[PDB]
């Protein structure tokens, strides 16, 4: 599954 | 930005018999940005019902593509793939070759 | 048994056209299994594989919910690199995102990858100790200063080590042989006369899985690289791989060629002659 932390450049 | 020009293989899934089905592939890569327009040609006319992947690409950032349909090649038709890019002036044409 | 999954986004700015598109597909080794498309008539994380259509719609949902989250997200990164490259308004811009763990049989982290490329060039990347950034250029030094005082290579090393391993092994336990099975690759070799003095030969690898593999020509036992030619390795549509390696031999001298495949499917490589 896709990770549900981010993080913007 | 950079633009990178589309390479292109045309080729079968299988190893094409005359009169034997088959499904012809055309498979673009490398190319930036990601906007590409793909046709299957039969004698020079596009080929309808032609399906392709979702876009995706490898370990290097370069984008790819699979176009592919169903297909029972001859000795007479000639098939290709024609692609349209940003980085092209004319649409680039490669013909089919059973032995590549 | 060495498996890996990933994630690749895509998101493209597009000014005339309304919001940007952000597109993700997922990968256990060099199988597709889901996909997600913002460009979608009602975007959902839809299956791509069959092994993972058994998930239910929480799954779907679930996963649907945080690529929005993450789309969202590439929007403001995508608006921060505009800003750092001074670009206008007017122009579209890419911003690729690869991230994903690789693991041994034991099925614990071997590698973790977790970077990034803006208009198609290298951007940032996580380094192979988890714990530090590569940046590309000075516009990705602003990225490495923000991402090093906010310590967030802690965090995805986590869930690198942690979360990302736990869904491959699960993904792993629901493909069984779908996932687990090397195909070894259908070989021969083709004859190609140029003229009366000298003819290609053409050694084929097809239908094989996975994608890696090493094709190459020797002549009398030494290698003949810098006079093979060698295409890319290219998906058949079967989710088997093809490639062949060609060599231009005189005529007479068809028996000192040898064409060696690698390939996990192969117990030893093969050894291939013109017959």
């Amino acid at each position: 599954s896709p990770r549900w932390y981010f993080y913007y450049l | 930005m950079i633009q990178r020009t589309p390479k292109i293989q045309v080729y079968s899934r299988h190893p094409a018999e005359n009169g034997k089905s088959n499904f012809l592939n055309c498979y673009v890569s490398g190319f930036h940005p990601s906007d590409i327009e793909v046709d299957l040609l039969k004698n020079g006319e596009r080929i309808e019902k032609v399906e392709h992947s979702d876009l995706s690409f490898s370990k290097d950032w370069s984008f790819y593509l699979l176009y592919y349909t169903e297909f029972t090649p001859t000795e007479k038709d000639e098939y290709a793939c024609r692609v349209n890019h940003v980085t092209l002036s004319q649409p680039k044409i490669v013909k089919w070759d059973r032995d590549m | 048994g060495s498996h890996s999954m990933r994630y690749f986004y895509t998101s493209v700015s597009r000014p005339g056209r309304g919001e940007p598109r952000f597109i993700s597909v997922g990968y256990v080794d060099d199988t597709q299994f889901v996909r997600f498309d913002s460009d979608a008539a009602s975007p959902r994380e839809e299956p791509r594989a069959p092994w993972i259509e058994q998930e239910g719609p929480e799954y779907w949902d679930r996963n649907t919910q945080i690529y929005k989250a993450q789309a969202q997200t590439d929007r403001e990164s995508l608006r921060n690199l505009r800003g750092y490259y001074n670009q206008s308004e007017a122009g579209s811009h890419t911003l690729q995102s690869m991230y994903g763990c690789d693991v041994g049989p034991d099925g614990r982290l071997l590698r973790g990858h977790d970077q990034y490329a803006y208009d198609g060039k290298d951007y940032i990347a996580l380094n192979e100790d988890l714990r530090s950034w590569t940046a590309a250029d000075t516009a990705a030094q602003i990225t490495q200063r923000k991402w090093e005082a906010a310590r967030e290579a802690e965090q995805r090393r986590a869930y690198l080590e942690g979360e990302c391993v736990e869904w491959l092994r699960r993904y792993l336990e629901n493909g069984k042989d779908k996932l687990e099975r090397a195909d070894p690759p259908k070989t021969h070799v083709t004859h190609h006369p140029i003229s009366d003095h000298e003819a290609t030969l053409r050694c084929w690898a097809l239908g094989f899985y996975p994608a890696e593999i090493t094709l190459t020509w020797q002549r009398d036992g030494e290698d003949q690289t810098q006079d093979t030619e060698l295409v890319e390795t290219r998906p058949a549509g079967d989710r088997t791989f093809q490639k062949w390696a060609a060599v231009v031999v005189p005529s007479g001298e068809e028996q000192r060629y040898t064409c060696h495949v690698q390939h996990e499917g192969l117990p030893k490589p093969l050894t291939l002659r013109w017959e």
